[PDB]
């Protein structure tokens, strides 16, 4: 797109960097397979692949696929932590259960965390996702 | 004015400076059942006398720290004086004759507000008036 | 040919104004009249 | 306001303003802040009790 | 074994569960980057 | 090259006027 | 009384119950968390055994067991370093060519491109070049192959497990009484004799039988495969007599005091071995023998169960004079009833000793091929300087903790401690004066020099070509040491170190050690050192002497060792505690030692280290620029910090790239410290209030209430990141620069 | 002098009169074609005064005296 | 001097009088609490402003408050 972006296959600087390619892992062809993967990206004038994050599906693997994958994993984590905190408030020793986890409570919660978007929609539509503003504390104005 | 024996210590440089002769000076008196070692508020060890003791000090807080220490020696008859350069000796602690932790009759409420603190007015309501928000 | 004014004004700004100013301000902040 | 009844604080200066507390005891001496209320949360001083008036409380049931 | 219950309550404490869980997570990431290195983007068909 | 001696002397004499007015204003602001 | 073994049987049961109870040891922590303050208090109170129990016997038992656990930690570390030298190093390739192979352990696994760090160190090996000098230590031990390193590592692991079992044993099974610990005379006798004199005598035995023969064969040019095993010098006597002919006479010249036949292997040469640049192994063995005899005799001083000897208490009772009142009367009871007074003395004098070790091990290089390994020399000097500075600060901390907790006015009455309290205004105001004086006449001369050089006035500076300040007393002491092998040490051949004088010793075409000439810049920097040391002393001594009281706050001992303030009144009383004085003294220790190690680095690179030609002239690393550049702050900034940090910034894409990364990340941590040091916790608690609101809205709120750090924890975190970042920057800078140019 | 070559002539802020300067410093700041030691101006006041029509030193002088009387007015 | 004022939410537990290092505070008779006592500050000229009384107070936000004001030799805590 912008500021002299060519495909990596057409760029002489990318093919100049591809010859002297350090091996990332123990196999000798990591440096060659790295540039063979990165050849389909767009390329700056110095030879480096520039990602395009505007949202088109030609470049969806640059940012859109990591976005959906991250949001799924982070929603899993935050949802499971929320559900565990709400699970242990009914037990009357809640502070002890935060420094010492109950595995018998936590492990079904981390197992059931694959359906966090469905559960989050079902809790948003039910109104149990949030508390009322008059029921939580605030400071003097 | 004040009768008492100076406690036994060889002197410190932490004692009382020119403010004593020019501005104000404090004294603490107490009686002891026996001669024993206490710590000065100025730093160092000193032996109190069996009988009446007198120890001139620079600040009142020195006397109340020492009187808090003398309670560990089961001594509760200590008195703190304020001495001016004119020689004017006034009796300040305990002023009433009873320690301030105990209620005594004849004491009046000083600087009592008959409201909770969240009921103080705003600063802009009291602006240019010469009063504070917490007054009265 | 007024370049000689610097050898007057720079010593005045650097010595005479600080001495007179700090002397006034010192005797003013130590004064008990006003 | 009864002993053992869940109440909510209406004192704005309090640590537990708009937060649920539990009544411990109520004094009948005609004093201004008779109701002793206990909390699960402690304040910044580490204390979880305070005296309140009847006007500073609403019952939570 | 009553001491085994004590060991399970020890493993369930916050720093020990943290070091076990983050060791497992870091090990998964390290092993994935051993076998499949250099994934700047997801490659497309 | 530059301006003359007469112009520097005249500018100093003119600068005595905001000096005197600044003295009066600073004393008035204190008063 | 008498010194006997007395031991309780099974005091504490061995059970995992209290591992499930975090904070079981304090009565306040054992209730459980209500805020996040509890979690940090579980760590700040974890080793403060006085808050655990009040009785001194249980505290002493906990200390003795924790010492065994700590020795087990150090032994695991030591045997792990020896195991990396065994399995993952080029040690055997380094023995064959010490001048051209760089020492390296720690091969790095290839995962994310970090096998760039496995650089070509030589000997057919790729790995991280090490700077701790384990290789020189092992060559001085006489170790010639990897299997001896494996046996040493396995022995270290067995010794570590034995220490760990000993700690378990003396806490749970057989715990000593309090009167066992208070036999300080018996402890001093056994330490000075067995731990030091018998240890130095056994090490003299090793140096005579194993180290000096093997190192003499290595220096003669024999290959390390042709050098016989060290037990074959004991079996076959003719090899020793072929190396050292004094072994032909046997043990009979020892007992008949005919010690002159042993002069083959017990020398007094001085100087350095011209092949290795290290000390002579015969001198080192003779040293350990003489030291062994002195410590064995010294450990017979104190009285035990047989009448003869000394009471340390009686020695202390006698030493009173006219100025000092009752003398050292109560000081025995302070050191026998308080572990903090002992930790103050042992930590301050062991930190001073560690600094002394740094100076001695640069100037008289003990190990073979240590002097021409410039990287190891710089790193072990600067390492031991930092360790010594930290331990001195810890000694001052525990002096303040003694004054707050364990000090007794009844015991310490009219003695030296009671009297130094009673004129602390005199001491502290005079130390205040010495610090202001030295700050002017050390740093203000640099400011004068910067201004004079900036104004185009080099003749008005303090330099060698202008107003001269010659360090004339240190020049005098150097001349007296150069002339000592003639008359004031007739049986020495060469001076104690070449740093005082006596010509240039070159090993491998590089300067091992040469005379360190002292001019105006050395005068200026020694007074910078005197100034920064004195300010550090001012802070730490003012913390200890005012730990209990001051004019400002008379009951400071009631508030404790570690408290933030006594509130905003009486002017403002932030940072009056003993902890806070340790806190500020940490910064000044950092400042001082940073200037110490910068002085070492630039002085040794500019005036000592470098190459020697066949003509004999020495070309140094930075070219002698210390004399004219180090007298200005601009010269330091330019020719030391800008010029020598070219190697750590130009190091991406090389094997030294981790040091560039650590250089930047240490700058990050040092800058991150200033968030904690400059701010305060009322802001942060009010910010946590809005974050806790946003959690209470979404019903994700912990029962453990989020709190900001305490005031003291804000200070501790800030100074910890300040020290971590500032020292790791100097670490990465020293490493990348000296691994390039050394 | 800056009028006839704004690209190659350094503007002058003011003169230096400093008795602390040694002779190499006095030589080092005798720059931009000046008779003595001077400071170079970096505030762009030459470009601004040249753009808005000023051409001589007398015009700058009358500007400064006008601002002296204008400050007297305030 | 500083200004120390006592609000009506006092419970009379006398902890501010005990915490005070300079004897500012005393307990007086009262009838608005169960302990029948408030704290009172007659000697605010001895007040250094260290706020140990506010540290010692158990009520939810402070039956007693210190308002820092003009500085004297006593309020600054100078022995000279
Ligand atoms: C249960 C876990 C959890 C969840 C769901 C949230 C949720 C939230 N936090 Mg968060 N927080 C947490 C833990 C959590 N927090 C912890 C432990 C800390 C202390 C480090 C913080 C510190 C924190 C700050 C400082 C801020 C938030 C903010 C927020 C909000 C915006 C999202 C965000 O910034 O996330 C990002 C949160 C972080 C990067 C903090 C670390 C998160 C950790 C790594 C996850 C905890 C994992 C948990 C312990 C696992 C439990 C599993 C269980 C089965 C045992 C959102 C309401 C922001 C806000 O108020 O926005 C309106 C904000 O400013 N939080
Ligand atoms: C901004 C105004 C200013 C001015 C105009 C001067 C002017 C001078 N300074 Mg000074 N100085 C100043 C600020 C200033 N200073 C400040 C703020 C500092 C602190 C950083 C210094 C620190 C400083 C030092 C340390 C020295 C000077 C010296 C000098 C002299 C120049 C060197 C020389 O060859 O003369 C030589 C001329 C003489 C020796 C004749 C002295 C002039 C007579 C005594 C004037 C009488 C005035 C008296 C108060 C009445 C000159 C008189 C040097 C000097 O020689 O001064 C003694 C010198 O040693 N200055
Ligand atoms: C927040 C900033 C940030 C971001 C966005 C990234 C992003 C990335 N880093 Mg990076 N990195 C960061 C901080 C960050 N890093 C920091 C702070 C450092 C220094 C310690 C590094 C050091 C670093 C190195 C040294 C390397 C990366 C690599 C990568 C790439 C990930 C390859 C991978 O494993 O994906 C694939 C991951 C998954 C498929 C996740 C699977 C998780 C589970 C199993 C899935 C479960 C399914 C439901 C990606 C572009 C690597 C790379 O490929 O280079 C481009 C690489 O070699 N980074
Ligand atoms: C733009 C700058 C500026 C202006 C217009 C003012 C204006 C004022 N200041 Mg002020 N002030 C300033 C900067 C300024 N200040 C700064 C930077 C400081 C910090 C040091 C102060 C510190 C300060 C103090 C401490 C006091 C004032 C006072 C005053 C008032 C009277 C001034 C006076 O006594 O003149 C006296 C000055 C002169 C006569 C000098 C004039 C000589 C020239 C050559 C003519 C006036 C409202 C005073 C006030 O309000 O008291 C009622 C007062 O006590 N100011
Ligand atoms: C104490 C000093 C010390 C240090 C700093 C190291 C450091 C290292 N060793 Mg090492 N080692 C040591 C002692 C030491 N060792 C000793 C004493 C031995 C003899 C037993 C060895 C034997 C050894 C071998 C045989 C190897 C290493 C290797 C390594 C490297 C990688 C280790 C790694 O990734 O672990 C991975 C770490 C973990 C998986 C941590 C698990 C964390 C758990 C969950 C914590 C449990 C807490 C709680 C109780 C539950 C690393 C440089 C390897 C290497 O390649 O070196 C070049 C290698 O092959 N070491
Ligand atoms: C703890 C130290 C230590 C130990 C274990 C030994 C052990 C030994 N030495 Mg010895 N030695 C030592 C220190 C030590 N030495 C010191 C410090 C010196 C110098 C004074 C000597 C000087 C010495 C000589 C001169 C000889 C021995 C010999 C011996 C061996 C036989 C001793 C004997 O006959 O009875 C034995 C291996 C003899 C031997 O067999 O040589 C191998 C022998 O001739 N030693
Ligand atoms: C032989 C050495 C020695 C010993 C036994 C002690 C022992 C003690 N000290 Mg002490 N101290 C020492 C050296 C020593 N210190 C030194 C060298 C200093 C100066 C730096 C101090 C300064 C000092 C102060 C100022 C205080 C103590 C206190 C204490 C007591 C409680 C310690 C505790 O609970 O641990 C708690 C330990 C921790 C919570 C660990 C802290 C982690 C550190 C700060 C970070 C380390 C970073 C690491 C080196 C590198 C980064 C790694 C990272 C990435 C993981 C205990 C009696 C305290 C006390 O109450 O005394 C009675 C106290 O207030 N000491
Ligand atoms: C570069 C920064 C810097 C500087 C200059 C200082 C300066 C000083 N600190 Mg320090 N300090 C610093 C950073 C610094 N600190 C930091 C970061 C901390 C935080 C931990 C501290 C914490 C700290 C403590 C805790 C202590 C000090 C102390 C001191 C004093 C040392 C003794 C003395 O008088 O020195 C001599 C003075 C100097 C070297 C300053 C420069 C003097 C110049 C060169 C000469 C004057 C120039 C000129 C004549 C003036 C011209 C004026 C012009 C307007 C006319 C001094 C005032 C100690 C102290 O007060 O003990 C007496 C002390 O106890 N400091
Ligand atoms: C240069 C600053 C010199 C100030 C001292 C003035 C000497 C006047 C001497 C003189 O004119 O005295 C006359 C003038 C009027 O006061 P009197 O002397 O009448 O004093 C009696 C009064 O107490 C009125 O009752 O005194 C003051 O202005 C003194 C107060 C100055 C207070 C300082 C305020 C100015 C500070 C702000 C300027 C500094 C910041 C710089 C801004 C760029
Ligand atoms: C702590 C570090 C020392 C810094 C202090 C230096 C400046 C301070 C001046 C001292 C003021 C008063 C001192 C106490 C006043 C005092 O008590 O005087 C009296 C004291 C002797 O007191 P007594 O006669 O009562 O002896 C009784 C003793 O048993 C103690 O009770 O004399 C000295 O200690 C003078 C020593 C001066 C200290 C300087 C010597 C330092 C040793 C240097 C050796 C290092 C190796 C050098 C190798 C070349
Ligand atoms: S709250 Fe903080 S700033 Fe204030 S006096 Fe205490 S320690 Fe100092
Ligand atoms: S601020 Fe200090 S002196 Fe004043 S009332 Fe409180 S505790 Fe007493």
């Amino acid at each position: 797109l912008g500021a002299d972006l060519t495909p990596c296959a057409e760029n002489p600087a990318f093919q100049a960097l591809a010859k002297n390619a350090r091996n990332t892992t123990a196999d000798p062809q990591s440096g060659q397979k790295r540039f063979e993967r990165y050849s389909q990206a767009l390329c700056g004038p110095e030879g480096y692949p520039h990602l395009i994050v505007d949202g088109r599906l030609d470049r969806a693997g640059d940012f859109l696929i990591p976005s959906i994958l991250f949001l799924y994993i982070a929603g899993w984590i935050g949802w499971v932590g929320r559900a565990y905190l709400q699970a242990i408030k009914k037990d009357s020793d809640t502070e002890q259960k935060e420094i010492q986890l109950d595995l018998g409570i936590a492990l079904p919660i981390i197992a059931t965390g694959f359906a966090w978007p469905a559960a989050a929609v079902k809790e948003l539509l039910s109104g149990e996702l949030t508390a009322k503003d008059s029921e939580i504390t605030v400071s003097p104005r | 004015t004040l009768s008492g024996k100076t406690p036994l210590f060889a002197g410190s440089t932490g004692g009382l400076l020119t403010k004593a002769v020019e501005e104000e000076k404090y004294a603490i008196t107490w009686t002891s059942p026996k001669a024993q070692v206490f710590e000065l508020p100025t730093g160092g060890a000193a032996t109190m006398h069996e009988g009446e003791n007198l120890l001139y000090i620079a600040r009142k807080e020195y006397g109340i720290a020492l009187g808090g220490q003398l309670r560990k020696f089961k001594i509760t008859n200590y008195k703190i004086y304020r001495i001016l350069p004119s020689g004017e000796t006034t009796f300040i602690h305990p002023a009433d004759g009873v320690f301030p932790e105990k209620v005594n009759a004849g004491r009046e409420k000083v600087r009592f507000n008959a409201r909770s603190i969240g009921e103080n007015p705003n600063p802009s309501q009291v602006k240019f008036s010469g009063k504070a928000t917490y007054d009265a | 040919d007024a370049s000689f004014l610097s050898s007057i004004f720079v010593p005045v700004i650097g010595w005479v104004v600080p001495i007179a100013t700090f002397s006034f301000l010192f005797l003013y902040i130590e004064r008990e009249d006003v | 306001v009864q002993r053992g009844s869940k109440v909510r604080i209406l004192r704005p200066e309090s640590y537990w303003f708009q937060d649920v507390g539990t009544v411990a005891s109520v004094d009948q001496s005609g004093i201004k802040y008779p109701v002793i209320v206990r909390f699960d949360k402690v304040n910044y001083a580490g204390i979880n009790t305070n005296n309140f008036a009847v006007d500073e409380l609403i019952e939570v049931e | 074994a009553d001491q085994s219950s004590y060991l399970i309550k020890f493993i369930s404490t916050a720093p020990v569960a943290a070091t076990i869980w983050l060791t497992i997570t870091a090990g998964i990431l390290i092993e994935f980057n051993r076998f499949f290195p250099d994934l700047l983007f997801h490659p497309l068909p | 090259s530059s301006i003359s001696d007469t112009q520097v002397y005249i500018a100093l004499v003119v600068a005595l006027i905001p000096g005197l007015l600044a003295w009066r204003l600073a004393t008035e602001l204190y008063k | 009384k008498k010194a006997r073994v007395i031991v309780d049987k099974d005091p504490v049961p061995t059970s995992f119950e209290k591992w499930a109870q975090p904070g079981h040891f304090d009565r306040t922590l054992a209730r459980g968390p209500k805020t996040t303050t509890w979690i940090w208090n579980l760590h700040a109170l974890a080793h403060d055994f006085d808050t655990h129990t009040s009785d001194l016997e249980d505290i002493s038992r906990k200390i003795f067991a924790a010492h065994f656990g700590h020795l087990a930690v150090v032994t695991i570390w030591l045997s792990g370093m020896i195991f990396h030298g065994a399995k993952f190093s080029n040690y055997e390739a380094w023995l064959s060519d010490p001048l051209n192979v760089r020492p390296s352990a720690q091969v790095v696994w290839p995962i994310v491109g970090q096998d760039i760090l496995n650089g070509d160190v030589g000997g057919g090996f790729h790995g991280i070049q090490i700077t701790s000098g384990l290789f020189q230590v092992w060559r001085g031990w006489g170790i010639t192959n990897s299997f001896q390193l494996y046996c040493t590592a396995i022995g270290g692991l067995v010794l570590a497990g034995l220490f760990l079992f000993a700690g378990w044993f003396h806490y749970h099974k057989r715990a000593p009484k309090l009167e066992w610990f208070q036999n300080v005379e018996s402890m001093l006798n056994h330490h000075l004799q067995v731990l030091l004199g018998c240890g130095s005598l056994g090490w003299a035995g090793h140096l005579i039988h194993v180290s000096a023969p093997i190192n003499k064969l290595m220096d003669a040019g024999v290959a390390v495969k042709d050098i016989p095993l060290p037990h074959e010098f004991i079996l076959n006597k003719s090899l020793l007599i072929d190396l050292f002919p004094g072994f032909a006479a046997g043990l009979t010249p020892f007992f008949t005091l005919n010690w002159g036949q042993y002069a083959d292997f017990l020398t007094f040469k001085g100087g350095l071995n011209p092949v290795t640049g290290g000390l002579w192994m015969t001198d080192i063995a003779h040293h350990h023998l003489a030291i062994a005899v002195v410590f064995i005799i010294a450990g017979h001083q104190y009285r035990t169960n047989w009448g003869i000897g000394h009471s340390i208490k009686e020695i202390l009772e006698n030493h009173k004079g006219p100025f000092t009142g009752e003398g050292h009367k109560g000081l025995y009871e302070n050191l026998t009833t308080s572990w903090h007074a002992q930790l103050a003395t042992n930590l301050a004098f062991l930190g001073s000793l560690t600094i002394i070790i740094a100076h001695h091990m640069y100037a008289m290089p003990p190990y073979p091929y240590l002097a021409t390994d410039y990287a190891t020399q710089l790193c072990i000097f600067t390492h031991h300087i930092w360790i010594g500075g930290f331990l001195i600060v810890g000694g001052a901390a525990h002096a303040a903790i003694f004054m707050v907790r364990d000090y007794d006015p009844v015991v310490n009455q009219n003695n030296v401690l009671d009297r130094v309290i009673r004129h602390r205004d005199a001491i502290i105001s005079h130390l205040n004066w010495v610090c202001i004086f030295l700050g002017f006449h050390s740093f203000g001369l640099y400011i004068h020099n910067d201004t004079m050089r900036a104004l185009g006035r080099p003749q008005d500076m303090f330099s060698d070509t202008a107003i001269q300040l010659q360090p004339v007393f240190a020049q005098w002491v150097q001349n007296l040491h150069t002339l000592a092998p003639g008359g004031t040490a007739p049986n020495a051949l060469e001076p104690v170190s070449y740093a005082f004088g006596g010509g240039v010793l070159a090993v491998g075409g590089k300067v091992a050690m040469m005379p360190i000439a002292l001019g105006t810049a050395d005068f200026l920097i020694h007074h910078i050192h005197a100034f920064t040391i004195h300010v550090t002393v001012l802070i730490l001594l003012k913390g200890v002497l005012f730990a209990r009281s001051s004019r400002l706050i008379p009951d400071k001992a009631n508030l404790g060792f570690r408290f933030p303030c006594d509130g905003p009144g009486r002017g403002g009383t932030c940072q009056v505690s003993g902890w806070d004085h340790v806190f500020l003294g940490l910064f000044w220790m950092y400042n001082s030692l940073s200037i110490v190690i910068f002085h070492f680095s630039w002085k040794m690179q500019s005036d000592v280290w470098g190459t020697v030609d066949a003509a004999g002239n020495v070309s140094h690393i930075t070219g002698g620029n210390f004399a004219q550049s180090a007298i200005t702050i601009n010269g330091w900034l330019r020719d030391f910090l800008w010029a020598q940090a070219s190697q750590v910034i130009n190091s991406y894409g090389s094997a030294l790239s981790a040091y560039g990364l650590m250089f930047l990340g240490a700058h990050f941590v040092w800058a991150f410290s200033l968030m904690f040091l400059f701010s305060g916790r009322g802001y942060w608690q009010e910010l946590i209030e809005s974050i806790v609101w946003a959690h209470n809205k979404l019903k994700v709120a912990p029962a453990i209430q989020p709190r900001a750090l305490s005031i003291t924890q804000g200070r501790a975190v800030g100074v910890a990141h300040y020290l971590l970042g500032g020292i790791a920057t100097t670490w990465a800078f020293f490493h990348a620069h000296i691994l390039s140019v050394g | 002098q800056w009028i006839k070559d704004p690209l190659h002539v350094r503007p002058i802020a003011h003169a230096i009169w400093d008795p602390h300067f040694g002779k190499p410093a006095i030589e080092a700041f005798t720059q931009a074609g000046a008779n003595g030691p001077v400071n170079i101006a970096y505030s762009g006041v030459y470009h601004w005064w040249y753009t808005i029509g000023m051409r001589t030193n007398t015009e700058l002088y009358t500007g400064s005296v006008f601002l002296l009387l204008f400050a007297s007015l305030f | 001097s500083h200004t120390v004022k006592i609000y009506d939410t006092c419970i009379g537990c006398t902890q501010c009088v005990r915490a005070c290092p300079t004897d500012v505070l005393e307990m007086v008779p009262w009838d608005g609490c169960k302990a029948a006592q408030v704290a009172s500050s007659p000697r605010t000229e001895d007040c250094v402003g260290c706020k140990r009384c506010e540290t010692a107070c158990p009520t939810d936000f402070l039956s007693i408050r210190v308002y820092l004001g003009a500085e004297t030799t006593r309020s600054m805590g100078l022995a000279y």
